[PDB]
């Protein structure tokens, strides 16, 4: 989080900070049908806009 | 010999000096075999008598090519169906002049059909280049659930994969809906300065109704539309500085048969040097089973490419729609309308006329913006970041 | 009230459908079938409209089952002329009106027996599954909706636990003019043992005259046809090699006076349900002339009230499309002549095939044991059907059951198979464990070949005299 500090203040940020909803990382997978390989996690968070 | 061949054209006076288009390429061509004849019917617009008024009059009198017209009501689709299907099966081609619905362009139906017009979802091909040379990386795209509006977004969005973009975000629109304000709002929070739309006539009207209260007429946008939204009933509400396109000469259904009955005259010409030359078997009833030379006689057709005529420059092939399609960029200003370019079928060329925007800016705004807030995410862990 | 009037053209006995006519005892509900009994030549469109001009217009007859014995592909698409201008449901059972379509109008409620090109995509990717054929390449010919069936393709295989090998996917043309020896010069970068292959019933023999002129068709190789290409079995085009297998449309098991009991049993069915609730039957203007004026009344509501259909235990749901997606599929091999005979059974997506492995260097038997440090045995993934990559298959006998054979001894078969070419089936022995000799006779592995059952056997076997006299062991790599 120190690190953010630094980087907001040099090009001109402002931000919020939320943790992740579950906990996991990241990791594709397929969930209930075995066809539906996707990310979890804070990965598949990112993706999701 | 006789061949009586014409089509159901609306438009009585269209087809009366139609019979003397024939004499001109009557005098053109060189062929002794054939002297085709004029034999057209009028137009029903109504769905009374078409279960009695397609072949009753066309097959019994031995058609190889039939033209299609346009009925006075604008919105109307039911017209080229019921002539596409009796060809379909006895496999005559028939060749579309009004037709403009992209319908009537997958082939999977209507194996036998021939367009001289490219219909209104080829519009999206000359779309494409038309922002790239305006910088305008980002886009909103916006269509009606229609088919012809799947297949625009369909061929867009198989046509910017060569730039390696991911078209930003894609909205859907489902016709018959008008408290749709809900939906329009969320593409504010998107950065693209871009709004595309390709609508039918009751769906611009409400959109552009839409964008009143919510101050998209303000400066910083720029709006694109098809040439079904700057016609007909959407100038009630339509917003100023709109960059829709337009249609040239393809109104002009006088002129329609000057490059209609070109090709297929002389097509008749190659046709006239092989074998299995044989005329469908007379009459509607008679005739249960299709004659063997069936889609043999479209492969002489997309191989005529003939510059003649009012327009000229045909080149049907492919999907059976024209090549190098022409279209004139139009700009709306103060409720009046003034060109503002042409697209040759290559290239695009201004005019000399200053373009306009929404606002009144003289500059174009960039298609994109920049959001100076973020949202960032973190994970619990140890060393780095405490909880 | 509710008529059926079918039409029979060809040659068909429609004495037997008078009782199945007179078959619906359906008198729980107010059904009121007028079944109508109509057979005749009216192939030509004119005829048509003509005929069921009068017929429609008796008295507010709503259904009509359609069946045919001849292969026109035409009709249906003036079928769909009739149901989108007026508001009776039609159907068909077989003939000129029992293959594809891509789309309709949504006043059209006309729907067949048939799955479509995207029904066939998941068919044969299942049987392949049992077979492990993760190397395959795919070519199909230009159609007038040849993109649909490849677009499916792509779906399964990413969101896929298993790995597959994709070997590329080819789109030749066909109908191109002057495209016809283009067709041998893309045949010439084909190397996977398996490739899926569409074209049409006309044209087959066209495109397997260059098939067979590069001639990868003998017996390594095999082909993959929708059931479109076949059209029925006693019709062959006679240009296929032998071996071909495709699936098919089942007929045998249904008959015309079978699929037409079907048929009529729903239709009348399918509005009862509409006047328990609503109280109200939908008649709209049962009127041959001013179809216009009969545009308001709409029978939009009823359409989508006709998705629920069950009868004799099974569930009939039909979609937008006009599908049934509930097909009987049965496949169909090529002989050594032209003929083509059922290889398996489709029951609610459960798949039953006769054999075990496919018969017939360049394949060789093989008799393996199970041994704690060079080959190991164990039960399959249930998860995946396979056990896993890298996991050779291993049938065991008795009946046979889908048995797995790893370790290292194993491996090294591997590492000789690619440096000279063979094929193998692996199989564990029997009677007896390494073999002995009992009253002059060996059982084990090396019973098996002293008996000419395996023509190879690995594992750990330790040479001797007495068995280097019978077989002829390699040069040793392990010390014992
Ligand atoms: C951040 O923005 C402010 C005003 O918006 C101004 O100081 C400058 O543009 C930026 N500050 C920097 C780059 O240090």
């Amino acid at each position: 989080i120190d690190l953010l500090i630094k980087l907001a203040r040099t090009m001109n940020f402002t931000y919020e900070v939320h943790l992740v909803a579950d906990g996991k990382f990241g990791t594709q997978e397929r969930v209930n049908n075995s066809n539906k390989k996707e990310w979890n996690g804070m990965m598949g968070e990112l993706l999701s806009g | 010999k006789i061949v009586n061949i014409g089509a159901v054209l609306s438009t009585r006076k269209h087809e009366q000096m139609f019979r003397e288009a024939v004499n001109q390429a009557n005098k053109r061509h060189g062929s002794w075999k054939i002297q085709l004849n004029a034999t057209s019917v009028t137009h029903k617009p109504n769905a009374i008598q078409m279960a009695l008024s397609v072949c009753e009059d066309l097959i019994s009198s031995q058609v190889y090519a039939i033209l299609v017209s346009h009925p006075p009501t604008p919105n109307d689709h039911f017209t080229p169906t019921p002539v596409s299907y009796t060809a379909g099966f006895y496999r005559i081609p028939v060749l579309g002049l009004t037709t403009r619905m992209s319908i009537y362009s997958d082939k999977s139906i209507h194996l036998s059909f021939l367009r001289t017009v490219p219909p209104y979802s080829h519009q999206s091909s000359v779309w494409f280049e038309m922002m790239r040379v305006y910088s305008w990386n980002h886009i909103i795209l916006l269509v009606s659930d229609d088919h012809e509006g799947r297949a625009a977004q369909k061929r867009l969005e198989t046509l910017l994969e060569e730039r390696e973009s991911k078209a930003e975000k894609v909205l859907q629109f489902d016709p018959g809906t008008k408290n749709v304000t809900a939906l329009l709002m969320e593409a504010k929070e998107l950065e693209a300065r871009v709004i595309i739309l390709s609508a039918s006539e009751d769906d611009a009207a409400t959109v552009y109704r839409a964008a009143a209260m919510l101050n998209m007429t303000g400066s910083g946008y720029v709006w694109l539309v098809g040439e079904r939204e700057i016609s007909g009933n959407a100038l009630r509400y339509a917003p100023d500085g709109i960059l829709g396109l337009q249609l040239i000469n393809g109104k002009n259904e006088s002129a329609h048969i000057s490059d209609a009955v070109g090709v297929v005259a002389q097509a008749v010409h190659e046709l006239l040097e092989k074998e299995n030359i044989t005329d469908p078997p007379r009459g509607c009833v008679g005739n249960t089973n299709i004659w063997k030379t069936g889609p043999l006689f479209k492969r002489v057709l997309m191989s005529s490419k003939y510059a003649d005529g009012v327009t000229g420059r045909v080149e049907f092939n492919e999907d059976g729609d024209r090549k190098f399609a022409n279209y004139s960029i139009m700009n709306l200003q103060n409720r009046k309308l003034v060109q503002v370019g042409i697209y040759n079928g290559t290239h695009v060329i201004p005019n000399d006329r200053k373009i306009i925007w929404p606002g009144g800016e003289t500059e174009k705004p960039r298609g994109y913006q920049m959001s100076t807030r973020l949202k960032i995410v973190t994970i619990h862990q140890e060393p780095f970041v405490y909880v | 009230s509710i008529g059926i009037a079918v039409i029979l053209v060809g040659t068909s006995d429609e004495v037997a459908i008078k009782d199945a006519h007179e078959k619906d005892d359906f008198h729980h509900l107010s059904v009121v079938p007028r079944v109508e009994l109509v057979a005749m030549n009216e192939t030509d469109p004119k005829s048509i409209i003509t005929r069921i001009c009068d017929l429609m217009s008796d008295r507010k007859i709503q259904g009509v089952v359609f069946a045919d014995d001849t292969d026109q592909e035409a009709i249906a698409q003036i079928l769909d002329f009739i149901s989108a201008q007026t508001l009776t449901p039609i159907l068909g059972i077989h003939g000129g009106s029992s293959m594809i379509m891509a789309d309709k109008d949504e006043s059209s409620m006309f729907f067949q027996f048939g799955p479509s090109i995207e029904q066939q995509a998941s068919v044969m990717l299942n049987i392949m599954e049992e077979y492990d054929w993760y190397i395959f390449s795919i070519v199909t010919t230009y159609f007038p909706g040849y993109q649909d069936f490849v677009n499916k393709i792509r779906s399964t295989i990413e969101n896929s636990f298993v790995g597959w090998e994709l070997e590329e996917v080819l789109l030749l043309d066909m109908s191109l003019d002057d495209g016809d020896s283009k067709i041998q010069n893309q045949l010439k970068k084909l190397q996977s043992p398996i490739i899926l292959l569409y074209c049409t019933k006309e044209e087959a023999t066209y495109i397997f005259e260059v098939a067979n002129s590069v001639g990868l068709t003998g017996y390594g190789y095999t082909w993959i046809v929708p059931s479109l290409v076949a059209g029925d079995t006693d019709t062959v085009p006679a240009e296929f090699p032998t071996g071909l297998i495709s699936v098919s449309y089942d007929e045998w098991d249904y008959g015309l006076p079978a699929r037409v009991r079907d048929g009529i049993a729903i239709i009348t069915t399918a509005a009862s349900d509409m006047l328990s609730e609503h109280s109200f039957i939908p008649e709209p203007k049962s009127s041959c002339y001013n179809t216009h004026e009969k545009r308001i009344y709409q029978s939009n509501m009823l359409n989508r009230y006709l998705i629920n259909v069950t009868f004799e235990g099974r569930n009939l749901s039909f979609s937008e499309d006009g599908y049934q997606m509930h097909p009987k599929l049965v496949i169909i091999l090529l002989n050594k002549e032209r003929k083509w005979e059922r290889v398996g059974k489709w029951k609610d997506k459960s798949l039953q095939m006769k054999y075990y492995v496919w018969p017939r260097d360049d394949h060789l038997s093989i008799v393996t044991l199970e041994e704690a440090p060079f080959v190991i045995v164990e039960s399959v993934d249930p998860l995946s059907g396979t056990c896993m990559r890298n996991t050779v298959p291993c049938q065991k006998r008795i009946g046979y059951i889908k048995k797995c054979c790893k370790g290292f001894c194993i491996d090294i078969l591997k590492k000789i198979s690619k440096s000279v070419k063979f094929t193998y089936d692996l199989y564990l022995v029997t009677n007896g464990k390494h073999g002995k000799k009992i009253n002059g006779t060996w059982n084990g592995m090396i019973g098996e070949v002293v008996m000419k059952r395996a023509y190879m056997a690995v594992g750990s076997l330790t040479i001797n005299e007495e068995r280097s006299e019978v077989v002829d062991f390699s040069v040793p790599f392990i010390e014992t």
